[PDB]
């Protein structure tokens, strides 16, 4: 997008460099908010053998998923919701990574060029 | 399972059959391509078996 | 380099590049009838200057005729599919299995079919039987001692087959 | 009145000689690999015992197929 | 059979006594038959030829070999071998040699080049990091069953 | 006697003979000796397979 | 010379059109997904495959 | 039907022969990747469940 | 051993006092009796090489080797007839019995305990071969090819003499395991290097490497079919053979001394490669052929691991076997037609419908097609010198292109395409050819499927 | 219009744009026709040593056999040593021979004296 | 593949496909009928002709043969010479 | 059969299936039929081929040796010491190659069963696997073609005085 077109030709300070994207402090300015529930059962976990990168959020919905699946093998068709559950739970964390993104985004724009335009 | 092992060995070794049978033929059977098609249309119809039983 | 000739002449250069020109705009041009236009203009082009006298004009306009057509050639030519370099080049060249073999068979085959090779016993005494005599004689009497040619007459005197003659009869159907 | 001649080149020789030899590898090929059946489906191979005390066995029975 | 003086030692000199038994020898005409000279490379006194010869020779004059080019006294050019069908297609190329291999050269030049300037400038979505919840999916890896906790842990956003 | 009695005779003949380099015996000493090793706590493959106790080392 | 009265041709292509028809979707349903699908694509992106393929 | 007769009954008798003793011989032989098992499952051996998997929130 | 010797002598006046039109049934019958009689000879276990008292014994290295040689006899005595088979009845049986006097010393010099006795049965093995393919060369050089034949083997194979002479009376006798058992590392003097470089130069002489190869191919192709069968397979493998004996001894001096000839055998071995790509005199061809394999073989017998041997003794049983049988397909092409050159008498697969076949099988064969015997040894060689050096690898995968692309020019250019139709004199196959085929191409696919037997003594 | 077609040893020279076809003079006009004289005769004393029914064997073309002794047995003879051909052969011979060899030094070199420090990855090498 | 070519038919082919070319008559115009004599038409036309024959059968003639057919006879002399036209 | 003490395999996991479906289940019909037509027959011809084998009774001993007593009691050159005490050695090389094949058999066994979680219980068989590797390529690997006991000897004595080195450099 034009992101691209912004951090190849404007500074390279505000677009945040990839990959290295931990670089302020966390709970910065958010004091007391995290839970992080991890309801996913890690033992159960390796019980199903998934892949990795996928041993991660979202994954009770892919254990459903597949038990449904493992249980309808005539019912070509019938396991949709829980695919569709999945695919709203990923789709939600990809909402979280981009959410973060811009957070870290922001905090770079706005606190570093306050502190280096008023020093 | 014993018959999974079983039927993707008789799929590797239905296609073994015609190469021994027209190197031990001597006699010249015309049908051999209709013989050859027979085998390989055999050959698909047990191996679509084990991999249901994969999927499944 | 033909056999008839040492050159072939001016006119046949001409009318060589007038073909290869008809050909190599077959190629280029599809739809065939937008072809046909571009080829009465090109058969006009070369009506522009067929009346000429002189010879080194002609020759002169012929190889500039050569340096247009190859400025305005394509790469892959519509050579037919029976030519070689085409797609054939001897295609079926599988069973062109030539006439001085399928003697070399056992008796027991040779009695599966008798009719076809006792006419084959009568052709091969066809070949023997004015072999040496009549081919020696019109071979050693028509030529001078340069040959200068790779042509040969025909057995015009009084009676049997033209010289030098089995290879070119005996040879595959071309379709085998 | 369809049909053509074609020239094959020999048959004769190519088939005697296969027919020599898919012959002469089965007069003693299908004997032996029948015997070697037989052997190994009759007379039994061997079995998953050891050395008692003392008692000493030549230097053959240590082996598991017969004809071995 | 062959002829003892139907082999070939000895170069060139003279120009009236080897050119003509050369051109008795070998069946070509006097002035066409031409050694390469003998710079001490060998060679007999083995005739040049024009060094193409089997693109060209268009096969409609139907000579005797077809797929050889020979004409069964042909004199056979030195390298022969490097010059049949199968081997080396010496035809007339439709456009050039060195305008072809400059357009080649710079062609995979600039392909190489953008693949440069990309391999120095990656692209990538706004798009954070894949959160592993248990320690960057510790346990799972190539060892440290006890050895290193290493405590780190997101925030909910 | 060139193939009928020599080729699948030979066959039979390499087909299965005595343990070659000792192989199979090799297999089954190993299984035995893996177990004896398992059974007795010590590791399998103790190193320095020659005693280091059996040693007269050139002192310096 | 035109011809196909053929069962062997018809049969061939028959099976095979019915495999590029049926195929395609019946291996796509029935994998278990060895990897994240990303599914979250933005406007101009997903539309442009199609776009390039119509222009 | 005798060639489907013959190549649907010998190799698959010859093979699943050769596929119940000489492997029953040869310890390390033919070996599954295991399968797998859910929290709302049980076991069909000896005869117990795994407590099935916990709770849902924000879906 | 002296059971598997001793019928071989009493073979010897089977053929004198065999009668007209009979010599030849009882010599080939006889000696497929000695090939079951050397086919029982596979005893050898474990721990310790095979005795054959006082005078012999064998390691696993010698006995695939002595059952390749007894069974590549028969091949041959049946092979060399139709260009002697008008001749005399006294002159051929002759030559039917220097033929297996040749054997015999064969025989002798695989079974050695000792390296002099070793050294006689050498020369020995040497000189019948020289009269065999002197008197039956059948081209106008053959003088030229024996005798270079024999100068360079013996002035190689002459300071192997006083080096082993020297061995016996400094280091007590010259049994194997007395060679072994007792022999201390001898340090780097330069009478030490110009010891090595007697016994491996002698044997470098004998494989040929790149810098005497030129030793080989008149010795081929101005040479009838059993000299050059015996001269290529036996003689070169038994060079090599003597090398994996002989180089027990001098193990710290060869890892400093043993650079350069590693060095001229990778380039000679590609450029040999190169060398017949091009060529015509069709014999030839397989001859620098055998020069590639043997550069190859002498580059895995310098380094010194395991399976660098395992991997030499299986390229050289494996081209032994592939490279008699090719040089039995161009005897079979040149009494066809009597021309020995390439380019002439293409065609062929029309006429002679399964010799076709034959010739795919040998150049697959030579091409490393990969259940064979010949991937088996050029992979182990391959895995050993790149654990040599990390670089040598292409050199390797370079010989193997191009051994890859003379071997499928070969196939595809004598017998692949157009019938040149002024040849009109070949008859179709005879029996006794395909006999010879299918002599040579069942015990390489047996071996195939049982591989075990032929690997070396580090198995 | 178009560039007249460079030649090169690979790029061969049509028979178009020759332009010495049309530089006719009598000198060539004698050598065409006593070059198709040439192989007229040739052509013809093919055919009759080619189409005889009892002629059983090969033709024995001395062409070809021309060909095959000057290319194998005429090396050898004639040759004199000069510089060009030895520094050539030098060149070619013990050059790249010298370049393989001193990068085997330089590997051997690198691997010796890594090992000498034990600093290989050789926790399982075992296949040496 | 090869539909049942006889001589009478592919002769009649050959002068049907001459006959609907404009310039020449259907009127004088049969087998002994020549090129350059009686018709009068020119070379130019004349391979104009023989690319129409080439264009139907789908090979071509070499160039030895190109100054030399002038009748229709002959042309179907040398397409029973490519063919082979029999039983 | 063969023992399970040195062949380690875990034990059965398998759970009951839970259709949920009612088309149903093709294949649950075809492995019954599949039973009928070839599990009854295999077992019918083996019982009739196990009767006629143990009607009679062969067996294989497993061949055993017993102990030389040393190399280093071996004299300088006394050659029937050292003839015993080798093949004793090469006996012993012999049963180490085939403890490492069966030790990497364990790991490929350990890989294959435990799914894609190739990290989860393979650690301590990848553990004792470098061990055993570990002494190997201590013990065996740098001596090349011509071992006969004495290049194992010599690489011992050598690597004891470095270890004696290092650990009198470290005090
Ligand atoms: C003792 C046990 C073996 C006994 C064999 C008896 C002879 C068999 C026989 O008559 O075969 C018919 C066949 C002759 O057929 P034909 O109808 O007379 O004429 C066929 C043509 O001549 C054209 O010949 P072709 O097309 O038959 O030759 C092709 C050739 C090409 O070779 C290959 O394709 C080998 C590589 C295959 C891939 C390997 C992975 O061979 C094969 O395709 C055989 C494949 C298996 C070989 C390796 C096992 O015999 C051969 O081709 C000769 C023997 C070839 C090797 C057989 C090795 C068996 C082990
Ligand atoms: C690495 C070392 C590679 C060495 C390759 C040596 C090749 C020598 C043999 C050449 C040969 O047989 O050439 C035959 C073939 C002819 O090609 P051509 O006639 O143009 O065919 C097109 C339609 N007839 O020409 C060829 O097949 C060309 C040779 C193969 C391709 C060579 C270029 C790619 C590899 C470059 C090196 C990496």
């Amino acid at each position: 997008g034009a992101h691209l077109a912004r951090r190849y030709l404007g500074d390279a300070s505000v677009e945040p460099e990839p990959l290295r994207m931990p670089t302020f402090p966390p709970d910065y300015g958010f004091p007391e908010r995290k839970e992080r529930e991890m309801v996913a059962t890690q033992q159960e976990m390796n019980d199903a053998q998934l892949v990795l990168q996928q041993r991660d959020y979202c994954a009770h919905y892919l254990i459903r998923f597949l038990k449904c699946k493992r249980d309808s093998f005539p019912n070509f068709l019938a396991c949709k919701h829980e695919q569709h559950d999945w695919d709203y739970c990923e789709h939600l964390d990809y909402v979280k990574r981009m959410k973060e993104f811009e957070r870290e985004r922001r905090l770079l724009q706005r606190k570093k060029r306050r502190e280096q335009r008023e020093a | 399972m014993n018959l999974f092992s079983s039927l993707t060995l008789v799929t590797l070794i239905l296609l073994t059959m015609p190469i021994a049978a027209i190197n031990f033929n001597t006699h010249k059977f015309t049908n051999y391509p209709l013989y050859v098609k027979t085998t390989i249309s055999c050959a698909f119809i047990t191996s679509m078996i084990p991999t249901m039983m994969f999927i499944h | 380099f033909l056999p008839s000739a040492a050159y072939l002449t001016h006119q046949q250069k001409v009318l060589q590049l007038y073909k290869r020109a008809l050909r190599h705009l077959e190629s280029r041009c599809v739809h065939r009838d937008k072809y046909r236009y571009f080829a009465c203009l090109l058969r006009a082009r070369f009506d522009e200057h067929k009346n000429e006298k002189d010879m080194v004009k002609a020759t002169q306009l012929l190889r500039e005729a050569e340096k247009e057509f190859w400025h305005g050639q394509h790469p892959q030519p519509y050579i037919f599919p029976e030519s070689p370099g085409g797609t054939s080049y001897e295609r079926y060249e599988c069973y062109k299995v030539p006439e001085w073999c399928l003697d070399d068979w056992h008796p027991s085959e040779k009695a599966m079919y008798p009719d076809y090779f006792a006419k084959r016993e009568q052709w091969k005494k066809l070949r023997r039987e004015s072999w040496e005599r009549e081919v020696k004689q019109l071979q050693e009497e028509t030529p001078v001692g340069g040959p200068r040619t790779e042509a040969l007459p025909p057995a015009r005197k009084q009676g049997d087959l033209p010289p030098l003659w089995w290879h070119i009869v005996t040879r595959p159907r071309e379709r085998p | 009145g369809k049909r053509l001649f074609i020239i094959k080149p020999s048959g004769f020789y190519d088939k005697r000689f296969l027919k020599l030899l898919r012959f002469y590898i089965l007069l003693t090929g299908i004997p032996v690999v029948i015997g070697i059946t037989l052997i190994n489906v009759f007379i039994g191979e061997a079995e998953l015992a050891e050395i008692p005390e003392g008692y000493v066995p030549e230097h053959w029975e240590y082996f598991k197929h017969p004809i071995s | 059979s062959h002829i003892t003086k139907d082999m070939l030692p000895g170069p060139y000199p003279k120009t009236p006594e080897e050119r003509a038994a050369a051109a008795k020898k070998y069946n070509m005409r006097v002035e066409d038959y031409e050694p390469y000279p003998d710079d001490g490379m060998g060679y007999g006194d083995y005739p040049k030829l024009p060094d193409r010869s089997q693109q060209e020779r268009d096969p409609w004059y139907d000579w005797d070999h077809p797929d050889l080019r020979l004409n069964w006294g042909e004199p056979m050019h030195w390298d022969l071998d490097m010059y049949i069908r199968n081997r080396v297609d010496t035809s007339p190329t439709p456009v050039n040699w060195n305008l072809m291999c400059k357009h080649l050269f710079g062609f995979v030049a600039f392909m190489l080049f953008m693949f440069w300037v990309g391999e120095t400038y990656p692209t990538y979505q706004p798009v954070g990091p894949k959160q592993y919840p248990y320690n960057n999916l510790y346990l799972e890896r190539g060892g440290d069953p006890n050895k290193e906790p290493e405590p780190v842990v997101h925030y909910e956003i | 006697f060139g193939f009928s009695i020599v080729l699948v005779l030979g066959s039979t003949f390499v087909a299965y003979l005595p343990d070659y380099r000792m192989q199979e015996w090799a297999r089954r000493e190993a299984e035995r000796l893996v177990k004896y090793r398992e059974a007795h706590g010590l590791p399998l493959m103790e190193s320095n397979c020659f005693d280091p106790s059996k040693i007269q080392l050139p002192e310096d | 010379n035109i011809n196909e009265n053929n069962p062997f041709l018809i049969n061939s292509i028959k099976r095979l059109l019915i495999g590029s028809l049926f195929a395609g979707f019946i291996i796509s349903n029935n994998i278990p997904p060895m990897t994240i699908p990303q599914m979250t694509m933005p406007h101009y992106l997903k539309m442009t495959a199609l776009t390039v393929t119509i222009l | 039907s005798i060639f489907a007769f013959t190549h649907v009954l010998i190799p698959v008798w010859i093979i699943h022969y050769y596929l119940k003793y000489h492997v029953t011989t040869k310890p390390y032989t033919i070996v599954e990747k295991k399968p797998r098992i859910f929290p709302g499952d049980t076991i069909l051996e000896t005869g117990e469940v795994i407590p099935p998997m916990k709770e849902f929130p924000d879906q | 051993m002296l059971k598997y010797i001793i019928p071989t002598m009493m073979l010897m006046p089977l053929t004198w006092l065999s009668k007209n039109s009979m010599i030849w049934i009882n010599t080939t019958l006889h000696s497929l009796l000695i090939s079951l009689t050397s086919l029982l000879l596979l005893n050898q276990f474990g721990d310790n090489s095979l005795n054959f008292s006082l005078t012999f014994f064998s390691d696993s290295l010698s006995t695939p080797l002595l059952i390749l040689t007894m069974w590549l006899l028969p091949l041959m005595l049946m092979a060399s007839q139709h260009h002697l088979s008008k001749e005399n009845l006294a002159r051929k049986k002759l030559f039917i019995s220097m033929l297996i006097l040749l054997q015999l010393f064969l025989i002798m010099t695989f079974t050695a305990t000792e390296l002099i006795f070793f050294y006689i049965m050498f020369e020995a093995t040497l000189v019948p071969t020289l009269i065999i393919i002197t008197r039956w060369g059948n081209q106008t050089e053959r003088l030229n090819a024996g005798l270079y034949f024999l100068f360079y083997t013996l002035a190689g194979s002459l300071p192997l003499l006083v080096a082993l002479i020297y061995i016996q009376n400094t280091m007590g006798s010259l049994n194997f395991l007395i060679l072994q058992y007792w022999v201390q590392p001898m340090p780097n003097s330069w009478s030490n290097t110009f010891m090595w470089l007697a016994c491996m130069m002698a044997f470098m002489v004998k494989m040929p490497l790149y810098g005497l190869h030129l030793w080989l191919p008149k010795a081929h192709v101005e040479a009838p079919i059993a000299g050059s069968m015996v001269l290529a397979a036996i003689l070169l493998k038994l060079g090599g053979y003597g090398m994996m004996r002989i180089t027990l001894l001098l193990n710290p001096i060869t890892d400093f001394m043993a650079y350069p000839f590693i060095m001229l055998s990778l380039w000679g071995m590609i450029m040999t490669s190169s060398i017949c790509l091009r060529q015509t005199d069709l014999k030839s061809l397989i001859a620098y052929s055998s020069v590639s394999h043997m550069a190859l073989v002498i580059v895995a017998i310098l380094i010194q691991t395991p399976w660098s041997y395992m991997g030499a003794t299986a390229l050289m049983i494996a081209h032994g076997l592939t490279s008699s049988m090719l040089f039995c397909l161009a005897n079979s092409n040149y009494e066809r037609v009597h021309s020995r050159t390439m380019i002439l008498a293409r065609g062929l697969q029309t006429l002679l419908p399964l010799m076709a076949a034959w010739w795919l099988l040998a150049s697959l064969t030579n091409l490393a097609l990969p259940p064979s015997i010949n991937l088996i040894g050029e992979l182990f060689v391959v895995m050993s010198t790149f654990s040599w050096s990390n670089i040598t690898i292409i050199l390797m995968g370079l010989n193997m292109v191009i051994t890859a692309l003379y071997s499928l020019y070969m196939l595809i250019t004598t017998q692949r395409g157009k019938h040149t139709h002024h040849i009109n004199n070949i008859l179709p196959s005879f029996t006794r050819e395909n006999a010879l085929m299918s002599l040579h191409m069942l015990p390489l696919l047996l071996l195939s499927l049982n591989p075990k037997i032929i690997l070396g003594p580090l198995y | 219009s178009f560039p007249k077609y460079e030649p090169s040893r690979l790029a061969s020279l049509p028979t178009t744009l020759d332009p010495a076809e049309y530089d006719i003079s009598s000198e060539t006009r004698k050598a065409q026709a006593e070059r198709l004289a040439i192989r007229s005769r040739l052509k013809r004393e093919y055919q009759l040593q080619y189409n005889d029914p009892s002629r059983r064997g090969v033709v024995e073309d001395p062409a070809l056999i021309r060909w095959t002794c000057a290319r194998s047995a005429n090396v050898y003879p004639n040759f004199r040593p000069n510089t060009k051909t030895s520094l050539l052969g030098a060149l070619f011979g013990i050059g790249p021979l010298i370049f393989w060899y001193y990068v085997f030094k330089t590997d051997r070199d690198r691997k010796e004296k890594l090992i000498q420090e034990g600093k290989l990855d050789r926790t399982f090498n075992i296949s040496y | 593949d090869a539909p049942p070519l006889t001589l009478e038919g592919i002769k009649d082919r050959v002068l049907y496909v001459l006959k609907l070319y404009d310039k020449i008559d259907p009127e004088k115009l049969s087998v002994n009928s020549h090129f350059m004599k009686d018709l009068g038409l020119d070379s130019l036309d004349q391979v104009e002709i023989i690319m129409a024959m080439e264009d139907e059968f789908g090979f071509e003639i070499p160039d030895i043969d190109a100054e030399k057919l002038m009748c229709p006879q002959e042309i179907v002399d040398y397409i029973a010479d490519k063919k082979d036209v029999y039983e | 059969s063969w023992d399970k003490d040195v062949y380690p395999e875990p034990p059965r996991r398998t759970p009951a299936p839970s259709p949920q479906t009612s088309l149903p289940n093709p294949i649950t019909y075809l492995t019954k039929a599949f039973d009928l037509l070839v599990d009854r027959p295999v077992t019918l011809v083996r019982e009739f081929i196990e009767r006629q084998h143990a009607k009679n009774k062969y067996y294989y001993y497993h061949r055993e040796f017993r102990r030389v007593p040393d190399i280093t009691e071996c004299h300088e050159k006394d050659v029937l010491c050292m003839f015993e005490a080798e093949m004793q050695w090469k006996r012993d090389y012999k049963v180490d190659q085939e403890i490492v094949n069966i030790i990497q058999e364990r790991l490929k066994a350990c890989q294959q069963r435990e799914g894609e979680s190739h990290r989860q219980n393979c650690a301590k068989e990848l553990q004792q696997f470098t061990q055993v590797v570990k002494a190997y390529q201590d013990r065996y690997h740098d001596l090349g073609a011509h071992y006969s006991a004495r290049k194992c000897l010599a690489k011992q004595k050598q690597r004891m005085l470095a270890e004696r080195k290092a650990t009198k450099e470290a005090a």
